Parts: C-alpha cells; sequence; structure tokens
RNA sequence: ACUCCGCCGGCACCUUAUGAGAAAUCAAAGUUUUUGGGUUCCGGGGGGAGUAUGGUCGCAAGGCUGAAACUUAAAGGAAGGAGCG
RNA sequence: AGUCUGGUAAUUGGAAUGAGUACAAUCUAAAUCCCUUAACGAGGAUCCAUUGGAGGGCAAGUCUGGUGCCAGCAGCCGCGGUAAUUCCAGCUCCAAUAGCGUAAUUUAAGUUGUUGCAGUUAAAAAGCUCGUAGUUGGACUUUGUGUUACUUUGAAGAAAUUAGAGUGCUCAAAGCAAGCCUACGCUCUGUAUACAUUAGCAUGGGAUAACAUUAUAGGA
C-alpha cells in the first residue's frame, strides 16, 4: 500500500480511538 | 564528527550511554523484560503436560511436529514444548511432570516449527534420551 | 572458613580455537605419534607452557636493555632454559628464547630421553617402562613420562634398583613360570 | 619447446639474465611464464585457493564458467597470484598457474626488534585494499606465528613470512578481494621509503642496453 | 636491510625517482630510465651519459618534461657539458 | 557602451586522477588502518511503528516527545585493452 | 631379481606391570586413605571407553537395508514427494577422550567505534536562523611570593590473588619449603622483588595549556 495512504489510514484509526476513549473519559 | 576536546569527557560518556540503548542485545538484557518470560531468567523449568498436540511444520517443509502444551509449576504459565526424536511422544502422558529447556536460540523459534521455543528434556524424572535408547523406562505400570 | 579454600590451582592447557582445521590435525598427530603421547592434551599443555615462556621474553625485550627488571628477570629466564637443555651457552640472549619450539620441550621429556639414550627400543616402549617403575633419575624412581629432565640429571638416568632390569629380582611372570617349571 | 617472443625471453633463454632481481630493478614487464620457470622454477610451489563458478544469464539458460584462484611462491620472498576464468575447471587451473607466475613480486622482509637470524616479518606497517576488503600487517616478534585467517595465511607462508599480526575490515568472505588485498600489501613492502633507502641511487644499464648487440641480431 | 653482523638482507635496492625521490617498484611499468649522452669539444658522442629515472607517478602528472629540464640544467653545469 | 589583461567575491559548468568510493559517482563525497583541526545533530537487520501509553502545544485538524509484547532470515544499496567483480 | 627397514593379524611365544586383594608396618587424637611392602593378581590381557558426529559451514561414506513431504532430521543453509551422502538401522570412518553432549555472560564486534564505526543513493543532517550553559579558541615576552593543570622523583601504602626470584612435593596443579655434611650440628638458612587507576602528601622541571591581572599605577 502506498505510504501516503497508509498514513491516511492510521490517522483515521487514531481519530476513532481518540473518540472511542473520550466517550467514557 | 566526534567531539574531541580534552575537556569533553562528560559529553562522550553520556553520548555512549544514550546510544547503547539502540543496540538490541544491550536493550534485551537491561530492559528487565526477561523476568516476565515463562522461565523468568532460568535455564530449565518443570511443568505439567496439559495435552499432546501436533503443529504443522512451516513451509516449504510438510510434517506434523509433535509438541506438548505444558503449564509451568513455578508460575503457572502455559508453553508449547517440542518433543524431539522419533516416537518419543508415546513416552509422554497428560498430567505428567516434564523438565523443559530452551530450544537453543535464546527465546527465538527454531527450524520449521512455528512459534516454538522450548523442548522436553525429561519426563517423570527420566531423560527422553535414555527412553529413546532403551537405557531406562518410565517409573510406572 | 576452611583453610583448604586457600589452596591455589590452575589450568595447564587450552583447546584450539578452530577444532577441525585439517592442517593442524595433520601436524599435531605427527608430533603425537613421533613422541608417543597419550592424546592431544599432552601436546596442548606443552604449547601452553611454551607460550608462557615466550610471552615473558617478549615483555622483557620491549623494555630498555638497561632496565634493572629487564636485566634481573632476563638472566633468570635464560638460566632456567639452560638448566633444562633448551638453550645453549652460546644463545644467551632473550631473542633466542623467542625461537624455541614445541619439539625442544618434547625432547627433554623423560620418555624421549629414555628412548634416545638406548634404554628403550621405541618411544612407546619407553612410555611403558617409565609408568611400570623401571626408571630412576639419580636415586629417585620416576613413573611420570612428562618429567622434564635437567642437563645436570640427564647422565643419571638408569634402571631402578628394584626393577628386574636394574638388579632387582625377576617380576611375577618369570617367577611363576620358574615355579611351574620346578613343579614339573 | 620454448621460442621466446620478447627481449627478456631471449636474454633469459640465452642466460644473460640469471635472477629475477635484475628484472625487478628496472621494473620490466614479464610476459612469458617460461622466464619465471627458468629463474625460480624448481623452488616454486603452486596451490589452488578456490574454484568459483560464475554464471551469465542467456535465452536458453545460464552459461556457467569456472574461476580459479592460484597462488605461487618459493617461500623465500617471492609470491604470485593468478586468477583465470574458463569453461573447464582443469583449463582454469592451468591458466591460473601461468598467470600467478607472471605476477610474481619481491616481498621485502624485516626484523621486529634486534636483527638476529634471517628476516621473519614485514619491515613496517603495510595495508592493502581491494573492493571493500582492507588487510593490515603489523610486524610481530619471532615465534608469534602468522596471526591471520586461512586465505592471508596461505599467501604469507608462500612469501616466506614467519611472524606477523594481521587485521581485516570489510567483506572478507569475498575470497577474490581478500586474497588480492593480501597480495596488495605484500607488494607495498618495497614501496615504503625507510631511512635505510635514503642513500642516493647508483644507476646501472638496463638489460636491453647492456646486451643490445645480442638483441640486435635476429635469433634463428 | 643489514643484519646485526653486516650481511645484506634485501633482495635488491629499488631505484629512486630523480625528481620526487620515490621508490620505483617492480610493477611500475610507467617508469622510464633515460640516458643523456655526453659530447666533446667538437660535439661528438663520447660514450658517456647521465642517467635519470622517473616514476610513473610524476610522468602521469605530466611533470616529467619540466622535471627533466631542471635536472639537466643543473647536471650539465657540473660535468662540463653545455 | 564595447575590446584586452588581472585581482577579490558569488551561482555554476567542462576535462582529468596523482585521490576517494560497494559502485553510481565526487575537484570534494579528496588530503583516513600511514586512522586525531573545532563543534552541533543524528543511525545500529527487517517489521510491529511514528503505533500504544504518559506528558506537552493547538479552537480543531494535528504537531513535538515516544515504547513494548510479538514477529521475521533476510529487507535493502550499486552495478591484448577496460573493470574490485 | 636382491636384501635391509617399516606396517597389519581374536596367529604363536616368552617378558613387564598396576587396577584389585591382602600378612605387615606406617599413617592418625583414634580410625581411614595415600606412600612402602610378603603372598596373590592378564590373552579375545570379557581387567570388553565413552560421548557426539560422517551434504555444507566443519574433521569423517556419492556403502547396504528400511521409510516415501510420512515418520523424522536440521543452531543456519537445508534433507525427506519410491534409486535419501542429511531421517530409522547395520557396517565403516571422523573428533575429543575419562571424559563428552544439551539448556547467563566474554570473545568474535571497527555490529557501541576514547584508541576505532556510520549519516548523497544502503538505517541516519534538525525546514531555516538566532541563542545561554557546555565544548573549542591566531600570533607575540631569554636567545646565543597570583592561583592551577601537566610532568619527574620520593614517601605512604593489608594480606590473599596477579606478575615474579629461590626451591626436583617422583613430575604436575601446588606448597613455603629446604640444603649441607654426619655432629650432639651448621648455612646470621630461605620465606626476594615489581605492579597497585583516581584523590590526597612532598621535591625537581616550566615547554604546552587554563584562570586571574595591567594606564588617573594605591606601581617599583
Ligand atoms: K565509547
Ligand atoms: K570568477
Ligand atoms: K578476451
Ligand atoms: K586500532
Ligand atoms: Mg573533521
Ligand atoms: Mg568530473
Ligand atoms: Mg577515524
Ligand atoms: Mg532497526
Ligand atoms: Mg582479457
Ligand atoms: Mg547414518
Ligand atoms: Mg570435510
Ligand atoms: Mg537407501
Ligand atoms: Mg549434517
Ligand atoms: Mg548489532
Ligand atoms: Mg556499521
Ligand atoms: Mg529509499
Ligand atoms: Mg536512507
Ligand atoms: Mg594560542
Amino acid at each position: 500500500m502506498r505510504a501516503k495512504w497508509k498514513k491516511k489510514r492510521m490517522r483515521r484509526l487514531k481519530r476513532k480511538r481518540r473518540k472511542m476513549r473520550q466517550r467514557s473519559k | 564528527g566526534k567531539t574531541r576536546g580534552m575537556g569533553a569527557g562528560r559529553k562522550l560518556k553520556s553520548h555512549r550511554r544514550r546510544q547503547r540503548w539502540a543496540d538490541k542485545s544491550y536493550k534485551k538484557s537491561h530492559l528487565g523484560n526477561e523476568w516476565k518470560k515463562p522461565f523468568a531468567g532460568s535455564s530449565h523449568a518443570k511443568g505439567i503436560v496439559l495435552e499432546k498436540i501436533g503443529i504443522e511444520a512451516k513451509q516449504p517443509n510438510s510434517a506434523i511436529r509433535k509438541c506438548a502444551r505444558v503449564q509451568l509449576i513455578k508460575n503457572g504459565k502455559k508453553i508449547a514444548a517440542f518433543v524431539p526424536n522419533d516416537g518419543c511422544l508415546n513416552y509422554i502422558e497428560e498430567n505428567d511432570e516434564v523438565l523443559i529447556a530452551g530450544f537453543g536460540r535464546k527465546g527465538h523459534a527454531v527450524g520449521d516449527i512455528p512459534g516454538v521455543r522450548f523442548k522436553v528434556v525429561k519426563v517423570s524424572g527420566v531423560s527422553l534420551l535414555a527412553l529413546f535408547k532403551e537405557k531406562k523406562e518410565k517409573p510406572r505400570s | 572458613v576452611h583453610v583448604s579454600f586457600y589452596r591455589n590451582y590452575g589450568k595447564t592447557f587450552k583447546k584450539p580455537r578452530r577444532p577441525y582445521e585439517k592442517e593442524r590435525l595433520d601436524a599435531e598427530l605427527k608430533l603425537v605419534g613421533e613422541y608417543g603421547l597419550r592424546c592431544k592434551r599432552e601436546l596442548w599443555r606443552v604449547q601452553y607452557a611454551l607460550s608462557r615462556i615466550r610471552n615473558a621474553a617478549r615483555m622483557l625485550l620491549t623494555l630498555d636493555e638497561k632496565d634493572p627488571r629487564r636485566i634481573f628477570e632476563g638472566e633468570a629466564l635464560l638460566r632456567r632454559m639452560n638448566r633444562y637443555g633448551l638453550l645453549d651457552e652460546s644463545q644467551n640472549k632473550l631473542d633466542y628464547v623467542l625461537a624455541l619450539t614445541v619439539e625442544n620441550f618434547l625432547e627433554r621429556r623423560l620418555q624421549t630421553l629414555v628412548f634416545k639414550t638406548g634404554m628403550a627400543k621405541s618411544i612407546h616402549h619407553a612410555r611403558v617402562l617409565i609408568r611400570q617403575r623401571h626408571i630412576r633419575v639419580g636415586r629417585q624412581v620416576v613413573n611420570v613420562a612428562s618429567f622434564m629432565v635437567r642437563v645436570d640429571s640427564q647422565k643419571h638416568i638408569d634402571f631402578s634398583l628394584t626393577s628386574p632390569f636394574g638388579g632387582g629380582r625377576p617380576g611375577r611372570v618369570k617367577r611363576k613360570n620358574q615355579k611351574s617349571a620346578a613343579k614339573k | 619447446k620454448w621460442v621466446p617472443v620478447t627481449k627478456l625471453g631471449r636474454l633469459v633463454k640465452d642466460g644473460k639474465i640469471r635472477s629475477l632481481e635484475q628484472i625487478y630493478l628496472h621494473s620490466l614487464p614479464i610476459k612469458e611464464f617460461q622466464i619465471i620457470d627458468t629463474l625460480i622454477g624448481p623452488s616454486l610451489k603452486d596451490e589452488v585457493m578456490k574454484i568459483m563458478p560464475v554464471q551469465k544469464q542467456t535465452r536458453a539458460g545460464q552459461r556457467t564458467r569456472f574461476k580459479a584462484f592460484v597462488v605461487v611462491g618459493d617461500g623465500n620472498g617471492h609470491v604470485g597470484l593468478g586468477v583465470k576464468c574458463s569453461k573447464e575447471v582443469a583449463t582454469a587451473i592451468r591458466g591460473g598457474i601461468i598467470l600467478a607466475k607472471l605476477s610474481v613480486i619481491p616481498v621485502r622482509r624485516g626484523y621486529w626488534g634486534n636483527k638476529i637470524g634471517k628476516p621473519h616479518t614485514v619491515p613496517c606497517k603495510v595495508t592493502g585494499k581491494c573492493g571493500s576488503v582492507t588487510v593490515r600487517m603489523v610486524p610481530a616478534p619471532r615465534g608469534a606465528g602468522i596471526v591471520a585467517a586461512r586465505v592471508p595465511k596461505k599467501v604469507l607462508q608462500f612469501a616466506g613470512i614467519e611472524d606477523v599480526f594481521t587485521s581485516s575490515r570489510g567483506s572478507t568472505k569475498t575470497l577474490g578481494n581478500f586474497v588480492k588485498a593480501t597480495f596488495d600489501c605484500l607488494m607495498k613492502t618495497y614501496g615504503f621509503l625507510t631511512p635505510d633507502f635514503w642513500k642516493e641511487t647508483r644507476f646501472t644499464k638496463s638489460p636491453f642496453q647492456e646486451y643490445f648487440d645480442i638483441l640486435a641480431k635476429p635469433a634463428n | 636491510m643489514q643484519n646485526d653482523e653486516g650481511q645484506n638482507m634485501d633482495l635488491y635496492i629499488p631505484r629512486k625517482c630523480s625528481a620526487t625521490n620515490r621508490l620505483i617498484t617492480s610493477k611500475d611499468h610507467a617508469s622510464v630510465q633515460l640516458n643523456v649522452g655526453h659530447l666533446d669539444e667538437s660535439g661528438v658522442y663520447t660514450g658517456q651519459f647521465t642517467t635519470y629515472a622517473l616514476c610513473g607517478f610524476i610522468r602521469a602528472q605530466g611533470d616529467a618534461d619540466s622535471a627533466m629540464d631542471r635536472l639537466w640544467q643543473k647536471k650539465k653545469a657540473e660535468v662540463g657539458q653545455q
């Protein structure tokens, strides 16, 4: 996978964690 | 380039201190994570045979490597121990005391056996080598 | 505390770094068979001893020739080599110590001298004679084949007074055969 | 038989030149291996270091050629290295022996400390490079032996070196560059200008100038 | 070179470049040894000459021509040539 | 303004090896086992991973700092005369 | 052809000898072991040497039977799918040998680089500049009671260990003993010496280097 798009995939995955963790705080 | 000053003793010493961590061998011994391994820094360990299992040999080889799931008596951790030699699995019964050792690569997998880093040395207080060569027999029956 | 814990002991040989070098295996077996050695260990300790002597000489040679330590220990080392027949009075320099070889030390063994003085038929015959209490160096019986003879002692190698080959009574084989012959 | 095609071949055939040092002094190329067999022939000793197959991809398959590394030397200050590639193992060895003779060099030897006995070690620190391989030779005391790997050790023995310390850096498993780097530092033993060479040079006529009349006459 | 007794221990003594003083090794095939003939009052070759050796290093640099010119401008004034 | 000679400074280019290099190539990427002018940053097989976690900055997007378990025997770089080959 | 020398055989011969066994003495606080020694004690001298290997690395077989990608081997590369040098066996051979195999740390590692490594493309120059601490700083002063570093020599420094002198415990690892002659004893017998970072103490040296100082001289 092109490195730029793998970087994009990880950033999306980090947003969900950032939102899936602040949901319970 | 390198710092060369006669009064640069501190910087050279502290630079090497930081850079030794980049070495994998150095970091494996000074991290302290060896104590969390199933042997916890020991050369051998006794355990109880939970079940006799077979593991598919890794490619391009094709075989069923005879292993045994073992729970270590001293810490209760479960490991897979390869049973060497031909027909030595017949000498091992479930819920039996076995002495385990490393596989020879210091916690790394060996050969075509996937994810196996231990081997069986003794069973019921008798070495598999003695049983294989018919020197001794297991103490039962 | 145990007093016995203070007794010193050390190692007398090192194994080779490369175990299966064909050239070395050929040269070592030639010395082993030439001098009737028991195994490679006997040859390795002689090499170990030789290395110690050469190392001492090299350190001395690196010092100034006027250094008192160079003069004192250098003379002692040369005196030690002369007393065992390794060096000659015409080779009184540390540089000649560096030229010593394993054959020089193996030639001073009691086994080698018992054979090269005519007392034994072969280098392997000398080995058995020594271990069987047939040889003496002066007044003392020696049953160690690795005994390193001194120049002042080489002329006193003879058969033991208790041996059948040195005036003693015949061994138990001849005596029993004589007894059997008498019974007839 | 031998029919020399070079001036040196004729003089060596005639017998005017009777030592390799007379050729080395004038840095003359040696293009006939029979010259080496006539001057140090009986004392030489060849030895095949390795047989190396090399392959060239082709439409039908892969063409395999064999590459032979040969070292020659009398063990008294002369050593040569030859490498030849050929389709047959035997042909490569025979040609490698010829190439090794044609490259024979003089190897200067010196003393570690006191000049007692015959020279036994290199006269100075010398280093040789080939590819990524660098071989260093440091003078060693008598009896130290050749402290080197198998490949340099074989070359040093044929050159007549008895005691030397060596160290290596780079890909020594590339035998071609390892042996060549060893041979590279052995030829530098005569290139380093020590104080004992400070004496002014006394030139002598070259063999081609000394025997011009013999060379002028055609040989039949 | 010389043993403690005095015997020579070198195979040979390599020549030194007349310009740079570098040793000339056995494989330096770019090195040349040159002879400059001597003349008499009339200007005829007398069988005498001066020898110059040049290493491959200096000849490859292109400095052999100027090096030879200087070495001859001095030597000829010493042996009477002109 | 143009023509000719030269000096200092600058962006570069061309030829060449007596140099260096695994080579491509480089007048510096030279003056390195014949190893030392001064100083800062920074790398230690491939992955896991610039991920988890803690801290800090930001309105946010994210930035800076930054692991381990585990996995793997390769991943990667250059490619008679001439070239280490 | 010849005859001198060397090598093999569970052939044939007489010799040698300690493992063992044992009168004894000795040893010891008493025993025991060792040392010494009467008798006894070897021919397939069964008084039977083992542990790992034999594709490469790496010394040693393209032997024979079995198995057929199974069972297994294999630290790594790999071997095994019906003609296996690699598995299971026999034979033979190899290495070490009364030892050898297997499962933290040193070496190899100039893959931690002070000595001594890297950073154009292989892992690696911060996007750029400023900037404090740090580190590093041109030349010059005599050649022909300002304070320090450095260097020289010395003093003080536990032994044991290490290096090392002397010494024939039968050798050796060791030990610190012994030797000399034959008397009512002797060699005053020996039990040396070096090393020992850094800091501290004290002499000599003053190149190199650091800090301090200088013109309303509070000068000599
Ligand atoms: K360091
Ligand atoms: K310009
Ligand atoms: K060609
Ligand atoms: K070094
Ligand atoms: Mg620099
Ligand atoms: Mg260019
Ligand atoms: Mg450097
Ligand atoms: Mg990495
Ligand atoms: Mg060609
Ligand atoms: Mg087999
Ligand atoms: Mg082999
Ligand atoms: Mg078969
Ligand atoms: Mg194998
Ligand atoms: Mg590493
Ligand atoms: Mg590196
Ligand atoms: Mg890239
Ligand atoms: Mg990169
Ligand atoms: Mg200055």
